[PDB]
């Protein structure tokens, strides 16, 4: 299933994902990071090649792994890299996760589960890149080392919104 | 969010017949749109969903390429154009909101507004 996760901010799945939507209206970020999600360091090549576009950024990590983290690596990423929204891609279903995050939570990030797989049509993930590119999205950026699956689904979604596709 | 649709009536078969259905609320709780259908004895059945920008549709296999879903949101208005009706195609016509993030666009249990439905009868 998914997570999508915001910071704290100044301002229940249904209320929930109204957050959540009026955040990627307000914010109009410019590109998207696809990223597996395991070598931070792969992040953080993608997020300066944006910085360096002057892009404002969500990331999407399609292969995420919890291990023994309960997401502070999540939490890291907000903080170094100022992302406005990160989406992770997981192997649980959808009550696992939302278990799961019950610890980001705790902290004051706000997040949102629902079901999925990366591989699977997902239609909720249709509406997070509609709604992006509605408010101004411009390019994906496809950060090194991703598997040919989202490699060829980051390809098709360029041509579905008429984004820029960076590699 | 009310729904209101419009359209219906008495067509013979391979002729066309276009629905309309106006929605009001938001753009958050019509973000997705959709077209159901049910005969006497049937279920409810999916037919045909619509994204806010339209840059993802659905159709039932049944449907398309006779179906044509399309929206104009500065009248937050959907509507269903039918070519090469069959009879089988007989039934009431509900258009139905469902949320952003709402989930499958096929399910009907993911849609929390409907509206009262247009009878469709195809001889």
């Amino acid at each position: 299933a998914f997570l999508i996760v915001k910071g704290p901010s100044e301002k229940r799945n249904h209320e929930k994902a109204e957050r959540f939507f009026e955040l990627l209206v307000r914010e109009g970020v410019e590109a998207i990071i696809i990223a597996r999600g395991v070598s931070e360091r792969e992040i953080e090549q993608a997020a300066k090649l944006a910085r360096e576009k002057g892009f404002e950024a969500l990331a999407f990590l399609a292969e995420y792994e919890r291990r023994d983290r309960q997401f502070d690596d999540i939490i890291e990423y907000f903080e170094r890299y100022g992302f406005k929204a990160v989406i992770v891609a997981t192997g649980l279903d959808e009550k696992e996760l939302k278990q799961a995050a019950q610890k980001i939570e705790e902290k004051g990030f706000k997040a949102l589960a629902f079901s999925g797989r990366i591989d699977q049509e997902n239609h909720n993930i249709n509406d997070i890149f509609e709604l992006l590119q509605r408010q101004g999205l411009r390019a994906i950026i496809a950060a090194t080392g991703l598997s040919e699956r989202e490699l060829s689904w980051a390809q098709r979604a360029a041509q579905q919104y008429g984004l820029d596709i960076i590699f | 969010v009310q729904l209101q649709e419009s359209g219906g009536g008495l067509v013979q078969a391979g002729g066309s017949l276009r629905l309309s259905c106006a929605a009001s609320g938001g753009t958050f709780s019509t973000y997705g749109m959709g077209w159901f259908r049910q005969a006497p004895g049937k279920e409810r059945e999916f037919v045909a969903a619509s994204s806010w920008t339209g840059a993802n549709t659905y159709y039932a296999d049944s449907v398309r390429g006779r179906f044509t879903i399309s929206r104009d949101n500065a009248k937050n208005t959907v509507y269903l154009e039918m070519n090469s009706l069959k009879p089988e195609d007989t039934a009431v016509y509900y258009c139905a909101a469902r949320r952003w993030l709402g989930g499958s666009y096929f399910d009907p249990g993911n849609y929390d507004f409907w509206g009262q439905g247009t009878q469709v009868t195809v001889s």
